[PDB]
């Protein structure tokens, strides 16, 4: 219905205030009563950075939503009862809006066309416009101080969740501290890129124009973060306490312990308090394609008797480009490394085999498998890592000429050229011509009668093998670096081989050839940098022992 | 002292096996397999 | 689990767009379906 | 011996083989052989598991 | 409390369950809870027990 404007535009004040110990939910369905567990995920942490925002005074700033949001509302009267959900809050992409007008709850996902200042219109104590958006697009889904609102905003695996919590407080100004826990009330299922988050209030005039911000409201908005918190479970199930494992070092020890009350003692306690937030990729700076179109758009592939090898080296492996190619897959399987991560890896050593064989023969290019063409053919190791890749060619090889081997007296052995044409007896008695007891080991394949089966059809197999890990790689996944980072512990990736620990300087002398320090126990400890030529070294975040002395919980806190 | 040196150093050199899975670091376990196999192999691995 | 119902233009390069040409390609891609005597794996299939 | 059924022009479309190694298939001595054959319908082969 | 199917425990064992039907909660124990413990005399001597 149109969209209302603002020409005065008074400048945004922040403000930081705490979070205190507020900002907990029940994170599962697992009724837990009368126990302790200790759960790991992305909650509130106790004492936050919470910002505050006032409503001529109309904050309404492009809030990014991170991992998730916690939301709370001081009021008198409702004034806020919306929020805006986008990614880029214009018509190119979905957008999702939730408010409260009537029966249970209005909330809609469509592409939506914002105006500059979204907000609600109450004139002369009733309902007015709903200046939110002015178009609606193909869209699917569709359903239908003494004031303290508690609300948390999740979205995982295209679910949004919310929480609700209602408190009465009596406090002029600052957010009051204590302790709260939070239910979840909607699942609602949409699949969207939420990135931003918005909120849209109401404002009231006399009769129809001249709109004033007569309320004000205090809203805070708190980041979550990935934090590790003990909680407790009363008879009832309901949260009572909790402590979040990064704050003091009371906090761990009483973590480790897995209780709520300490002895007098002197007690060990383990690693909490640092987490690393850097990461360091190195790859070796090298810039062009693998020749895609010589292996996958080669004119002729020889018969399966007769397969060549080819030899790759000095790449930049990219499995995407495929894509754009008219090429499609009718098998597509790999052993030792998953599909999912072959675009962060250094290949040490590729190869690649190409041959034709029939429609009906692909499955037997897999190890461990029997036929005519393992045993006499092509067979591969039992250790074989790589990806197996085949796909028809009904169209460029309808022709013939093709050949297998049909009789061979022994089996061969894996990755072995068996290219031979004299005869063959059954009983080993030397022929001399073709006939009685002497027949030729190879035999066509047709290919050229008509209106042939599915798997009488002509194939192209190619197969790819590689070693990880072993010797300096020439072939790597499309990343780049992200230069170094010294005297801090950070995550680095060199090569393929994630690790953590603190990089300073490396005085070891060692020999060519050589990219990993290893150690008495399989603990890396040194590493060569591809792009600058010189050895580092690895050293764990976390070295020395703690002891932490405490005089017992009634006696005193102090430790 | 010997027998708790000994038994110090053992039980430090101890993480060199790697039972039954594929290799005794856990760093490229996790470089090259999903979570989904790799927890297989990292199973046999706290155990031991 | 994520919907990308998204009809703008594509740049290699991240280059903001103004017109479908050089440097500028469609994202959707036609699955054809309609050419005579297509082979099995070009087929329409339908998944629940 | 399976090797006897190349030389036939019969192109089997599936081949799966539980409890017994298809590749040690010509080094034991089986105790009790028995078959069944029927026909079905080609979308129907997976549910012979 | 409602949104409740089964009953729960610090051993992850099953003790109480509320019956879709009659909407009313129900117990479980185990049919064997006691130790039995049998004095004999000897094979050679009896086999009274
Ligand atoms: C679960 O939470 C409740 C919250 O009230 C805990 O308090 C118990 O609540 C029940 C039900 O309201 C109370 O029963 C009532 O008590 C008085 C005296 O008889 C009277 O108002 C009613 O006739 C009724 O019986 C119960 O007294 C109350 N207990 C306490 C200690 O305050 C309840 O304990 C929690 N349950 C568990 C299993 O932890
Ligand atoms: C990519 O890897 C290549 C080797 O394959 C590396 O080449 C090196 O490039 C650096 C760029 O900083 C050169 O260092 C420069 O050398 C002179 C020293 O007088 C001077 O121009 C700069 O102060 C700087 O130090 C280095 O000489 C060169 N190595 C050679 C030519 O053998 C390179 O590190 C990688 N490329 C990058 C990081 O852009
Ligand atoms: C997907 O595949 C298509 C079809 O092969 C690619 O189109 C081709 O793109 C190349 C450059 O990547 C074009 O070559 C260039 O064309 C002109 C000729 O005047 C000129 O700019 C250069 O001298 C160079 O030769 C090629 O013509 C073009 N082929 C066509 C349009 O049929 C496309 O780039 C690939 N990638 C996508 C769409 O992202
Ligand atoms: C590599 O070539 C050698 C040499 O031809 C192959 O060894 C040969 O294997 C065959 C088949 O097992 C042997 O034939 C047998 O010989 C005697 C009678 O001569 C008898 O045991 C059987 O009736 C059968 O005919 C042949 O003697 C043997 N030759 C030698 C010199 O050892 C070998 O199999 C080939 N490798 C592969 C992997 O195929
Ligand atoms: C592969 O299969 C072919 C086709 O069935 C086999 O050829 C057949 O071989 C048998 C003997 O194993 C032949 O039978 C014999 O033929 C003549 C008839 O004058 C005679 O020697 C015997 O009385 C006996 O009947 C049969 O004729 C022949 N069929 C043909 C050529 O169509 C072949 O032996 C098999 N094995 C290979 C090629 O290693
Ligand atoms: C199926 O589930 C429904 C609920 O979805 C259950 O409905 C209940 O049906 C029973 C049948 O025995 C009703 O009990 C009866 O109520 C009155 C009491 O004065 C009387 O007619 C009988 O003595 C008997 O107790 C019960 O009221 C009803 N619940 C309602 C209407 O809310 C039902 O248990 C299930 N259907 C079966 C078991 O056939
Ligand atoms: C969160 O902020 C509140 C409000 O500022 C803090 O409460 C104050 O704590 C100091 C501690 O020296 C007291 O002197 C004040 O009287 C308290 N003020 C109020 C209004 O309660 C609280 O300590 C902060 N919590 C933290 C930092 O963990
Ligand atoms: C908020 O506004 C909507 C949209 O104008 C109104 O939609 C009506 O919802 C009621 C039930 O609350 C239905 O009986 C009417 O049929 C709806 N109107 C139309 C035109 O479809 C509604 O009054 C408000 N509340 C809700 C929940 O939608
Ligand atoms: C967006 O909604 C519009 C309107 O329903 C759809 O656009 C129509 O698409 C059909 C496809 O056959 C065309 O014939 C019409 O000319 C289009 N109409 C307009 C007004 O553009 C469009 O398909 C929807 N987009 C989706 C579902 O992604
Ligand atoms: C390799 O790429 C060439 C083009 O460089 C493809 O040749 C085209 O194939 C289609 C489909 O059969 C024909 O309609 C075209 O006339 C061919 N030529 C051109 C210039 O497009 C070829 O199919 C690719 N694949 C191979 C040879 O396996
Ligand atoms: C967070 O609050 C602290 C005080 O608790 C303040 O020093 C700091 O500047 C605030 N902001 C950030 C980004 O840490
Ligand atoms: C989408 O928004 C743009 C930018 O304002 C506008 O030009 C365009 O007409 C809008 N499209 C529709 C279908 O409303
Ligand atoms: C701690 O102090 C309270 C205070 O009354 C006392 O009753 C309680 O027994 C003490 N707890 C322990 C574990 O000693
Ligand atoms: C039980 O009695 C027989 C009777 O001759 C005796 O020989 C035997 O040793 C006894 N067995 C045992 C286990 O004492």
């Amino acid at each position: 219905d149109g969209c209302g404007r603002l020409s005065q535009k008074t400048q945004p004040k922040l403000e930081q205030f705490n979070s205190s110990r507020r900002g907990l939910y029940y994170f599962d369905d697992i009724f837990r009563s009368s126990l302790r567990v200790l759960t790991s995920g992305y909650f509130l942490p106790f004492g936050s950075n919470v910002t505050r925002y006032e409503v001529i005074y109309y904050d309404n700033p492009l809030v990014p939503f991170g991992h998730g949001v916690y939301f709370a509302v001081t009021e008198k009267s409702n004034v806020v009862r919306g929020w805006i959900f986008g990614s880029t809050m214009d018509n190119t992409t979905q957008s999702a809006v939730l408010v409260n007008n009537g029966t249970h709850i209005v909330v809609n996902v469509c592409n939506f066309n914002f105006c500059a200042d979204p907000m609600f219109a109450v004139s002369a104590g009733q309902s007015y416009k709903s200046w939110i958006y002015t178009s609606s697009t193909n869209c699917t889904y569709f359903q239908a101080f003494t004031h303290l609102r508690e609300h948390v905003f999740r979205n995982v695996d295209g679910f949004l969740h919310v929480y609700h919590n209602y408190e009465v407080i009596n406090v002029q100004n600052g957010l009051p501290s204590g302790f709260s826990v939070l239910r979840p009330i909607f699942k609602l299922p949409l699949g969207l890129n939420i990135t931003y988050i918005k909120a849209v209030m109401t404002l009231f005039s006399s009769t129809t124009s001249n709109f004033i911000a007569a309320v004000a409201s205090l809203h805070y908005v708190g980041y979550l973060q990935p934090r590790t918190m003990l909680f407790h479970f009363d008879q009832n199930g309901t949260i009572v306490d909790a402590i979040d494992c990064s704050q003091n070092p009371l906090s761990e020890l009483k973590c480790t312990t897995k209780s709520f009350s300490l002895e007098k003692g002197i007690y060990q306690t383990s690693n909490f308090r640092v987490t690393p937030t850097t990461e360091v990729i190195r790859f070796p700076n090298v810039t062009q394609l693998c020749p895609f179109s010589d292996v996958f758009n080669r004119t002729k592939f020889p018969s399966v008797y007769a397969w060549e090898r080819m030899s790759i080296r000095d790449c930049v492996a990219d499995y995407a480009v495929l894509y754009n190619s008219s090429i499609s897959f009718s098998t597509f399987e790999c052993y030792g490394v998953s599909p999912t991560k072959l675009n962060d890896l250094c290949f040490s050593s590729v190869y690649a085999d190409y041959f034709v064989v029939r429609g009906d023969d692909v499955k037997q290019i897999a190890p461990g498998k029997t036929g005519v063409i393992a045993d006499y053919n092509y067979k591969l190791p039992d250790d074989f890592v790589g990806c197996v890749l085949a796909w028809n060619s009904r169209h460029v090889d309808s022709k013939q000429g093709f050949y297998y081997r049909l009789f061979r007296h022994g089996k061969i052995k894996p990755y072995q050229r068996d290219m031979s044409r004299e005869l063959y007896s059954p009983s080993g008695t030397p022929c001399t011509t073709e006939g009685f007891n002497c027949y030729d080991p190879l035999a066509h394949y047709a290919f050229a009668s008509p209106g042939i089966g599915t798997g009488y059809q002509p194939f192209r197999v190619v197969v790819l093998s590689f070693q990880l890990l072993n010797a300096p790689a020439t072939v790597c996944g499309p990343k780049q670096s992200t230069d170094l980072v010294k005297n801090k512990c950070v995550n680095f990736n060199f090569n393929g081989l994630t690790g953590t620990g603190v990089l300073t300087d490396s005085v070891k002398k060692f020999q060519p050839f050589q990219q990993f320090g290893r150690d008495s126990s399989d603990f890396t400890d040194s590493v060569k940098d591809p792009k600058t030529l010189e050895i580092l070294d690895i050293t764990p975040c976390s070295y020395g022992g703690v002891s932490v002395i405490t005089p017992g919980t009634n006696t005193s806190d102090a430790v | 002292i010997n027998q708790n040196a000994i038994a110090l150093n053992t039980l430090v050199k101890q993480l060199s096996s790697n039972f039954g899975a594929i290799s005794s670091v856990l760093n490229d376990i996790l470089s090259r397999l999903d979570p989904p196999e790799a927890e297989v192999q990292i199973d046999r691995l706290i155990t031991g």
